[PDB]
RNA sequence: UAGGGGCGAAAGACCAAUCGAACAGUCUAGUUGCUGGUUCCCUCCGAAAUGUCUAUCAGGACAGCGCGCACGCAGAGAGAAG
RNA sequence: AUACCACACACAAGGGAUCGUUUGGCUCCUGGGACGAGGAAGGGCGCAGCAGAGAGCGAUAUGUGUGGGAGCAGCAGCAAUGACCACACGUCCCCGAAUACAGCAUAGUGCUGGAGUACUCCUUGGAAUUAAGCAUAUGAGUAAAGGAAGGAAAAGAAACUAACGAGGAUUCCCGUAGUAGCGGCGAGUGAACAGGGAACAGUCCAACAGUGUAAUUCUCAAAUGAGAAGUUGUCAAAAGGAAGAAGAUGUGAAUCAGAAAGAAAAGCUGAACGAUACAGGGUGAUAGUCCCGUAGUGUCUUCUUACAUACGGUGAGUAGCUGUGCUCGGUAAUGCACAGUGAAGAGGUGGCAGUGUGCAUCUAAGACUAAAUACAACAGGAGACCGAUAGCAAAGAAGUAGGUUGACCGAAAACAGUGAAAUUGUGUGUGGACCCGAAUGGAUCGGGCCCGUCUUGAAACACGGACCAAGGAGUGCACAUACACUGCAAGUUGAGCAGAGGAAGUCUGUGAGGCGUAGUGAAGACGGAAAGCAGUGUGAGUGCGACCCGAUAGACUUGUGAACUAUA
């Protein structure tokens, strides 16, 4: 139960708020589960995917299958993942977008402020968990 | 019963809403309210209402409420203004009970009826008939006017 | 118009007539709540309300009651050993406007102001109370009751002497 | 209807109170009699600087010739009080003894 | 020169296809004893177009004739005999 | 009937009903109530690499600083030398109160003007309508038109009620009461004190300022001088504080696998795990453990609020009176005005005109005041509400496209789902307008005038109707009433309001009033039969748009018109 009135429960309001999102709160729809060892090497446990990264697919048709990720698609929220991909009439391909928390990350790129930005994240924990 | 379906849902299907065909049912066939009573409605008057179309009766411009208003008691209810374990106590007791009607909003104290118990008793209010006074002394009681 | 009736007098004919609905009285009365809650703590060991005389009621109909009035008058405050500025310090009410006309009800007002005082407890800080762990008092202070009374008995012998 | 059942004389009678006796206010202190007299002292200037109304002259007359009831309706016509009336007469009067 | 106002060699003519009182908008969902319409099934009971009063005669009200609920109950839209 | 006309069924056309869905509407509650000469509100014009409309912004038309951090939606180019977002600041073209102006104050600086006006205050002031006609009266001191202010506004501490054993500012709620009364005494109108509560608070000026010295306010200088206002009278004292409330933001538990089948599992089947968190939203079908939250917990920032001097009893073109007009429930004047007339220092009032006299209660003609009460724009939360002919006119570039000479007037269009009927073509069958009863291998036999509506009477030479879909008409509230059902009963009751409670529900108090416990009279006065109160619903009367649609007309505006036509 909720006892804060100040927070809305109503359908129409949730999901206008969820499609009308922007800024950091469009971001916060990209995040993906880290699997079970790098949950040991990190102290975090979910992450927005970021091109160049690895995933594996948990769900769907491509389901089993790795790579690395090509692109992001924040209007539309899709991942396109290298090698999942359909054939037209033409012969030729194009890459099926899946949605972020359908995937699950093997292995982190670390180009750019990545480190700095688990580091913010791991701090901010601490500062409340030793508290 | 607490719940009933109405007249006007057996209705749908049938012309006229149960009006009639040749009388309809028009805007103000009679007048509005209760006007045309000296006139096309004078029998609906003299029949129910013959003493509406007159002046009658002393004028004050201005009257009290509260300096007027009065409740009135018989002498046969005395007793039972007592509660039932006390009208108990004092039947076979040797003492006389007291009763002031000031004390449940009665003032005046009227004739009617014979005493519950014939033993003595004290009544007090602002004023008591001519009946009220013979019969409570009849049984050897008194009755006390006071404010 | 057909039948017989009370004859109808019903006044809807004015086409500028205002209605008016209660549909926020359950809300209304949580506020009125919430701000008393307030209001006492910022005068914690206080109680909200102040001291009220004892009067009697109006006409013929109602003589035979007693009722809470507006504020001592300078003369009860006197009798009882006070002085004006000290019962405000201390939550009693004043009326200047009102006078004094009997022996009864001066006397009976006199007693109140008395018990009030007798009843008090005196604090350096706030503090103080707070340690004490003191628990302020809520709602009207002394109200009366006016119960109905009760059916005396009297013996034969009296009721030639006295007559109730 | 619970209205109009008792008679008028039941309606008179009254409970027996102990009254309490009024405190008179009698004395006048000194400084308040110096207040007054310099008021009425001042009234007198205004009538020695400025005199007597239209009127005020044709009342004075009429008493002169023993006119009283003349004087008594002329007056009440101009000051709309018979009690105003009875004083101003009064007044002029002394004044002119 | 502008609406109970204009202008007229006068026809009640003309004043934005409108004039024996313009246009726009509001009061206003103005009023109607008058015309038109008024949305499912089966079962049971079943009229009136007459009298009195009405600025009443294309309308009302009161009474008379229907139906529903029914305290109760020796009666009858027919004959004899005085 | 070879080919025309009709009907039935299958396929193809034609249209957009139905069912499934919704980043919109509506209603109630809570907060807020923030504009302008430092140039507003509203209008116009410019600004992009390819750019019409709309959004955003001003020739600085994506600049600076702080906190973050990954892409810029198409094509070409940019980006850890910071893509994009959030908070503040800088810059801010022309018209418009539009002003190099008008009126006005001070020793001087200045102030006003326009916008908005739902709610509050002050003026001015209708008619439709009801009376079954209509003129007084009603609708109504309402609509319309003008002036003015604030987050509320107005009011407010008795020249007050009352006749009790009396009370004691103003405002608001329950109530007295559809009562006392006003009224072609017709239709209809219509208050006050009490009694029960919410919230509570009182004070200033004049009359009346040190005379052994205006002790008072302002300016420049200076470290103690000059000058302005003022004797037609200036000057009557404290810092100070912790509480209370509202926002913003951080953190935040616990899952894997499978036959069949599907485009896809979160379904189904087995085995686990979390809970102070099973509110709700998103993920390719219905998820506590996949993602955003929620219960629980941390931080920070704003705002609100608080001690000093001296006094009383005469405030005038006023109160009142005569005439007059409007007004009120106010009735031989309730309030407000105008003209004549016009006081006393002592006066005013006690719901019916006058005169006298005791008694009770107050102090007008100068000012200020919190709380409890009312309601748009804008923001937040809820719902037995509506679901694209509905709900706001408007779920998209809606007050838009478009229109009036002008004031002003004003639409359609959801999913690239499903895909009804009217109506059309082709094929196959059955008939010659069609329905009811009864049949043949086969000619057919018998009965039936076109529905709805007013009417004594309709198939009518009475009116409405070409065809199909969707929408489309006895409802809500107040007051008496008869019946059916329910609890208690000489009594009865969810008045408002307080106390408890993660709460617009429910439970418990205190405690009025109303009707009943018996009637008669205009009244003084008198007294002697008959179960009621409060609900849940049904039939029915009256008033409000009042079952739905419909006049010719009347009025009101600080609204518009002589581009047609008349005359100077
Ligand atoms: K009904
Ligand atoms: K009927
Ligand atoms: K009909
Ligand atoms: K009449
Ligand atoms: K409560
Ligand atoms: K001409
Ligand atoms: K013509
Ligand atoms: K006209
Ligand atoms: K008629
Ligand atoms: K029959
Ligand atoms: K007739
Ligand atoms: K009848
Ligand atoms: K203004
Ligand atoms: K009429
Ligand atoms: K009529
Ligand atoms: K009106
Ligand atoms: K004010
Ligand atoms: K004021
Ligand atoms: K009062
Ligand atoms: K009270
Ligand atoms: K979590
Ligand atoms: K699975
Ligand atoms: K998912
Ligand atoms: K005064
Ligand atoms: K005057
Ligand atoms: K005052
Ligand atoms: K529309
Ligand atoms: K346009
Ligand atoms: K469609
Ligand atoms: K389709
Ligand atoms: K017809
Ligand atoms: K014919
Ligand atoms: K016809
Ligand atoms: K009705
Ligand atoms: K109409
Ligand atoms: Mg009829
Ligand atoms: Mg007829
Ligand atoms: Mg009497
Ligand atoms: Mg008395
Ligand atoms: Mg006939
Ligand atoms: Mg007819
Ligand atoms: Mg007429
Ligand atoms: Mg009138
Ligand atoms: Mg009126
Ligand atoms: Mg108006
Ligand atoms: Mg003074
Ligand atoms: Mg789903
Ligand atoms: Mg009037
Ligand atoms: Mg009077
Ligand atoms: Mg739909
Ligand atoms: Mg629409
Ligand atoms: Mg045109
Ligand atoms: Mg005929
Ligand atoms: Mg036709
Ligand atoms: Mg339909
Ligand atoms: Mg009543
Ligand atoms: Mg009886
Ligand atoms: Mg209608
Ligand atoms: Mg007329």
């Amino acid at each position: 139960m909720k006892f804060n009135k100040n927070v809305t429960a109503s359908r129409r309001k949730n999901r206008k708020a969820h499609f009308t999102s922007i800024g950091l709160e469009r971001t916060k729809l990209m995040n993906a589960p880290l699997s079970k060892d790098l949950k040991e090497e990190y102290g975090i446990k979910r992450i927005a995917v970021r091109p160049g990264d690895m995933v594996k697919v948990v769900s769907g048709e491509f389901k089993k299958k790795e790579g690395v990720v090509m692109k992001v698609n924040r209007h539309d929220i899709k991942i396109e993942v290298e090698g999942c991909f359909v054939q037209k009439e033409d012969g030729k391909k194009i890459n099926k977008g899946i949605h972020p928390s359908n995937l699950r990350i093997i292995k982190l790129s670390m180009e750019k402020d990545r480190a700095e930005i688990i580091n913010k994240k791991v701090e901010a924990m601490k500062s409340e968990v030793k508290a | 019963m607490f719940n009933k379906k109405s007249k006007s849902r057996k209705l749908r299907g049938h012309v006229s809403h149960g009006y009639g065909r040749v009388g309809k049912h028009r805007k103000h066939p009679a007048g509005r309210g209760k006007s045309g009573g000296l006139k096309h409605l004078r029998s609906l008057f003299q029949r129910y209402h013959p003493d509406h179309f007159r002046k009658l009766g002393i004028v004050m411009f201005h009257r009290n409420k509260n300096a007027d208003f009065t409740r009135t008691v018989n002498v046969s209810n005395l007793w039972g203004l007592m509660k039932l374990e006390e009208q108990m106590k004092f039947k076979s007791s040797a003492e006389v009970p007291v009763v002031d009607c000031r004390n449940y909003g009665y003032l005046k104290v009227l004739g009617g009826g014979d005493l519950s118990v014939k033993k003595p008793i004290v009544v007090i209010a602002r004023q008591f008939t001519k009946d009220a006074e013979e019969k409570i002394n009849a049984v050897g009681g008194k009755c006390v006017v006071a404010a | 118009m057909r039948g017989n009736q009370m004859l109808p007098n019903n006044h809807f004919n004015k086409g500028s007539m205002k209605f008016k609905n209660w549909f926020n009285q359950p809300m209304r009365a949580l506020k009125r709540k919430e701000v008393r809650e307030q209001k006492s703590k910022i005068c914690y060991p206080n109680p909200l309300k102040k001291l009220r005389p004892v009067v009697r009621c109006c006409s013929m109909r109602y003589n035979k009651k007693v009722r809470l009035g507006r504020g001592f008058t300078k003369m009860e405050i006197e009798k009882a050993g006070m002085d004006i500025k000290y019962a405000i310090s201390v939550g009693i009410a004043v009326d200047l406007r009102r006078k004094n006309k009997n022996e009864e009800g001066l006397e009976e007002n006199v007693k109140r102001l008395m018990d009030y005082k007798n009843k008090l407890k005196f604090f350096t800080t706030v503090r103080e109370a707070r340690d004490n762990k003191i628990e302020q008092y809520k709602g009207e202070i002394m109200k009366p009751v006016n119960i109905i009374p009760e059916v005396k008995g009297i013996k034969v012998e009296e009721i030639a002497t006295i007559y109730g | 209807m619970k209205i109009n059942k008792l008679n008028n004389a039941s309606k008179a009678l009254s409970y027996p109170v102990k009254k309490l006796a009024k405190t008179e206010k009698a004395p006048l202190t000194e400084k308040q009699q110096r207040s007054k007299e310099l008021k009425k002292f001042a009234m007198s200037i205004a009538r020695e600087v400025g005199g007597l109304a239209p009127y005020e002259l044709r009342a004075t007359e009429l008493l002169r010739r023993d006119e009283d009831k003349r004087c008594k309706k002329f007056m009440k016509k101009r000051l709309g009080s018979l009690k105003m009336a009875k004083k101003k007469i009064e007044l002029l009067a002394e004044e002119m003894r």
